[PDB]
Order: structure tokens, then C-alpha cells, then sequence
């Protein structure tokens, strides 16, 4: 039929447009169990799936620190800044603000359901979550937050698993 | 205090 | 007197006036633009006890059920402060109409009081301390903590 | 349409 | 029809049957206990517009000018209905005597009208509309929805 | 005392 | 000095045994100028002191809404209906039957010389006039009927005095 | 045409 190349090309095209539209699909907001608020599959996406992308202000990491310092004034902002390396430089996804985006409300599990990963468009990196396995309509969606610090996992217990 | 949420390579 | 000496001091304040329900200090007024709110009747001091956020403890799957039925009748109100305690969720849920104040205090992201949970031999209960000196005849008011897009649209006092 | 009361 | 068709039919409805305040359906009666009230006189079916809360529309300042006025004067009555538009409280004060039948309609927590905020052209318009079926011969009901203890002490039949 | 009507919400 | 008990106990005793012997001293009938008859006291009365009993039928609702109903297809019968709430009941003292009794004669003044009040003897209610300033002799007696209803002050405009 | 007296 097609080559690999082609099919590959075709493919990331797809996720480019889903990127791009912000259409976040097959996801809904419920309480969950001691996590607060959290996201459920409404239907099956297959190992290797785009879920979502986790949306937010792209920023320095001189300045998320920054930011960072002052948010730790106020006990009461929570934590929504992924930080992630690309090239050789360091970059976060600031997530703080309330937005009708899903990324910044998905729970963490060290065995999840969810893997991120850089899609960059153009020179401009994205954090894309990507389904690890085959996800059932009704499951939670999990990530690994990848936070192995003492002082977060004593504040934090949930990290430890 | 807070957490954060990290990827590496 | 030592910092755990203050600590087991205030801890048996609270849980005196958790025990007795006893709500001195306040009273009722209507609030232009808000309802009904809780004005105090006299100084509060930066630390005091004022009131517990008083009425039906339940978990999360009753909570979601009754969240559900709410959400049906338009004149029911928003009376529910979820909390987490021992890996749960919990909620005090106020719906009901009671002779208990914490209930109708106002939301303010820039008010005088501060909800704490406070444990009494493994039983949570949400109180409200003054985070600063509280002048007679002010309204008490506390961060409701729902910045969520989906509420701030339907309620923007929420953004302040 | 509603909103919510949450210990932060 | 769309449905734009059908609310703006349904809006001009409303606002015709509050602007003409013909206010059909209903009689006075003495009531027993209660003092006057409202009979229905025809069937209304649930949803189906009832009444205007016609009186003095004031804002929340006022209001509370009024209540003190009126305080002094035990034989007043209250005729005063408060409520919120636009992010303001307002009030009905229908405590003078007209023809209006609204502030004649007694207290009941299992009543059988509902009141309801309608705007036309950013006057707000308190309504009373069937929360369900009333057969002729009915006294109109519905919960003055004021909790405060003390009022309850004052009016005991505010409990039920 | 006085009390009053009031619609809530 | 007397104990509030024995206050309360002679204030009683001195209403109760006014009620009760319907003498009706101090007072006498005359014609007033556009009201009809009228009531006149021909002694001081002070502050606080019995005046009258508004003495006629005392009925429960059904048979006052009966008797209105009746009443109201004769002009000539005129208005000594005094409805009262009573144990969350209403009561009415119906006075339109001719007697020699003196409250049912006593005209309408909102700021007039008594005021009428609900009394409990036994368990049986009674609507007592009570003078609610220093009465001179001479005055014609007047107290607020309470109807102030828009079909009835359009229809008996004194009433708005 | 009828008026009523009234305890208030
Ligand atoms: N596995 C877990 N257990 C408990 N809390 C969790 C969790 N994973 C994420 N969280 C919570 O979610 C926060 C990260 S942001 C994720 C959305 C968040 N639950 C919300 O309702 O806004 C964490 O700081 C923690 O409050
Ligand atoms: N800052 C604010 N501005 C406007 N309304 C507010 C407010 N804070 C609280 N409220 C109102 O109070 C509700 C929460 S319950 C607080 C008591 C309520 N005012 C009452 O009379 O019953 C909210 O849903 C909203 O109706
Ligand atoms: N359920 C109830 N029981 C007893 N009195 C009631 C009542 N509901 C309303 N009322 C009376 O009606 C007043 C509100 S205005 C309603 C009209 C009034 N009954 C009248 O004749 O003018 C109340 O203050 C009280 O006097
Ligand atoms: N202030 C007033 N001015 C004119 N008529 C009055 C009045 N107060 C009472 N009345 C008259 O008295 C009636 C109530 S019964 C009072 C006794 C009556 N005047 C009589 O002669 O039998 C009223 O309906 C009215 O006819």
C-alpha cells in the first residue's frame, strides 16, 4: 500500500492539526477519589493514540523559577508547571491558569496509562500525552509526573507510586 | 511544599 | 510556655468550641449583591477560631450523587466544600438549610478567614480561623478555592 | 452551573 | 419554528401578562390563621404563569431604610420581597395596599407557586409561576424563604 | 419582629 | 411596693372584672356629625386603662364568611365584623346584631384615644379597647379599625384618617 | 360595598 515514510508523514500530520485546533476529544472532568479533579476516557484509545496535549504557557526555565518562587508564597496555587528539556536548553509548560484545557487535570501513576513526549512543529516544542497502552472508556487517565525529589514525595505521598 | 512535573530525555 | 504547649492550648479551644457549636460574635445581614452574609459583631483577633464550616460529612460517592440531584433544581445553592483527609475525598455539605453561620459566609480571594482542616481522634472538620484582625461590623470572608474556568464563567465574583 | 466550595 | 421562535414567543407572552396585570385565575378569601390569602378560581397547570410580586421596586439601601420605618409601627405588615439582579440585591416593596394580588399570597414550604426573576429591558420583574398542577379552589402558596431564627421565633409559621 | 419575603440565588 | 406578680394579678382583676359585669361606665352614646352614632366619655380614662370590650358574637371563620355573605345583600346592615388571629385560628367578633353594648359604637381614627387588643380569660379570647393616652371627658372615643385595604378605603374613605 | 374592622 503506502511506504513507511508516507504512512509516518501522514501520521504526523494528524497530531500537527490535533495540536493546532486544540481539540481534546473523548475526555471528561470528574472527582476522583482523593486527587481532586481529574480526567476520564468517554472511549477507547489504542497504544500509541494522541490524548492530549498538555496546554499551557511555554516559558524559560530562569523564568519559571521565577514564577515558581512566587507561586510557593501562596500554599493555595497547586502544581501545574511540567518542565522538560529540548535541544540543550530547559523549557516548562506553565499550566497555572484555569483554562478548559484537560492536560493540566490529569492525575499521576507511576503505571499509568499515559506516556509524554516533545512533538515539536517547527522549532516549537509541544508536551503531548500519548497513550502507553490500550485505554478503556471509563479509566482515569495517568501519567507519571516523574518528581523523584525527597522533599516532594514527603509533601506529596501520591508521588511514591 | 510544592511538586513539580518533569520529562528529561 | 514552649511552641507544643500553645499547640495542645489551642487544639483544646478548638475542640471546645467544636463540641459546643457555640457561634459568638456574628450575626446575619444582607450583603448588596451577595445574599445573605456573616458581619462580626465584635473584633476578632489574627489567629482566633470563628466558626466551623458546619453540616453533612460524607465521601465522594454520595457527595457525587447528591452533586447530580443538585444540579437538577436551579434554586438549590452551592454548599459543598470538598477537602481531601487520609487519601479521600470528603465534603462538608451545607445544603440543607441550618441555624449554622459558616455556611453563609461570602467569598473573597482577599477576605479575613482561612479554612483549616482540624482532626479530632481521626474525625475532620473544616474551621474557619481569622487570618487577621476582623473590625466589628465587616463581613467575614474566605477564599472558596473553585477557580475553575467552568465556574468563574457562571460566577465571576469567584475572580476576586 | 454550579460551583464549588475546595479546601486548597 | 426555531428555536429563537419560540423563546421570543414565549418571552412577549410574559411580558404581556405582566404589563397588562390582569392578574386572572385568582380571588381574595379570608384564610384561616393566615389572614387574607388567594384562592385559584381555574386550573393552572405546573409552569404556567400565576402572578406578578407587584409592589415598589427599590434597591437594597433603601430597603433597609424602609424595614426601620416600618419596625416602628408594629401594625405594618411585611409586604417586602428581596432578591438579586445583575450582581445588586433590589427589593418588592408592595407593603402599600392596591389592587395587586401577589402580596396577598400566603407562606408554605409545600406550596404550590415558585418565584421566578423576569427581566424586560433591564427592569427585573419578580414572578410566581405553578410548581404544579393547582385545581380550582386552591389557596396559592409559596416559601417566603426567610430561615432567620429570628424571624422563625417572631413567625412560627415560617417552619412549615 | 419583622420578617421578610426572599427569593435565594 | 407591689411584687410584679401582684401587678400583673390586679391589672388583671381590673379588666377581667370590667369584662365580666359589661357595666360599660363612663361613656354614653351620642350623634356625631357624619359618622352616626359615636361613643363620648363622660369621665377621665388614663393611660392604659380598660375602656371597652368589643362585645357582640364570637365566631369561628366559616360561620363569619357565612354571615359576610348574608350581610352583604342588605346596605342597610352595616360593619361590626372584628376579625382576630387567636391560637393560629381565625376569630371574629361579630357585633352587627343591635344591643346596648357601647364598642361596636365606638368610631374609626387612626391616631385616635385606643387601641384594641387581643385578652385571654380561661382560654376564651376577648377584644378589649384600651386607652392609649390620657382620655379627657368629652372626646369622642376612637381607635384604628386596621382595614386598609384599597376596595375598603376607596369605598369608606374615612378610613385613611 | 363592605369594610371590616381588623386586629393588627
Ligand atoms: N495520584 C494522585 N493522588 C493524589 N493527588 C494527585 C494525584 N495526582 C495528582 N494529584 C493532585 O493533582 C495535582 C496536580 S494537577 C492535576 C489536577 C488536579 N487534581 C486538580 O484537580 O486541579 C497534585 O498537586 C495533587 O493535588
Ligand atoms: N463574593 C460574592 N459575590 C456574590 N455572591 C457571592 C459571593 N460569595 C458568595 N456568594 C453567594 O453565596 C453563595 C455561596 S453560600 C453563602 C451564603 C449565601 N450568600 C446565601 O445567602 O445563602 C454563592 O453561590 C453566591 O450565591
Ligand atoms: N402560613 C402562614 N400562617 C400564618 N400567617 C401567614 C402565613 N403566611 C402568610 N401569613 C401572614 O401574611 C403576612 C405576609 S403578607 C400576605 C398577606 C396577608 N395574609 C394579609 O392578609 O395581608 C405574614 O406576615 C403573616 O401575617
Ligand atoms: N371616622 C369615621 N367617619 C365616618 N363614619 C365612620 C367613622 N368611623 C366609623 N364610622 C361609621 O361607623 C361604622 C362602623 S360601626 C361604628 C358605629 C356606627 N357609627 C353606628 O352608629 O352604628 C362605619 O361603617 C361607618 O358607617
Amino acid at each position: 500500500r503506502k511506504s513507511k515514510a508516507e504512512l509516518q508523514s501522514e501520521e504526523r500530520k494528524r497530531i500537527d492539526e490535533l495540536i493546532e485546533s486544540g481539540k481534546e476529544e473523548g475526555m471528561k472532568i470528574d472527582l476522583i477519589d482523593g486527587k481532586g479533579r481529574g480526567v476520564i476516557a468517554t472511549k477507547q484509545f489504542s497504544r500509541g493514540d494522541f490524548v492530549v496535549e498538555y496546554h499551557g504557557d511555554l516559558i524559560e526555565i530562569t523564568d519559571a523559577k521565577k514564577r515558581e518562587a512566587l507561586y510557593a508564597q501562596d500554599p493555595s496555587t497547586g502544581c501545574y508547571m511540567y518542565y522538560f528539556q529540548y535541544l540543550s536548553k530547559t523549557y516548562c509548560v506553565d499550566a497555572t491558569r484555569e483554562t478548559n484545557r484537560l492536560g493540566r487535570l490529569i492525575n499521576h501513576s507511576k503505571c499509568g496509562n499515559c506516556q509524554t513526549k516533545l512533538h515539536d512543529i517547527d522549532g516549537v516544542p509541544h508536551l503531548i500525552l500519548i497513550a502507553s497502552r490500550d485505554i478503556a472508556a471509563g479509566e482515569e487517565l495517568l501519567y507519571d509526573y516523574g518528581d523523584r525529589s525527597k522533599a516532594s514525595i514527603e509533601a506529596h505521598p501520591w508521588l511514591k507510586h | 511544599k510544592r511538586h513539580r512535573k518533569v520529562l528529561r530525555d
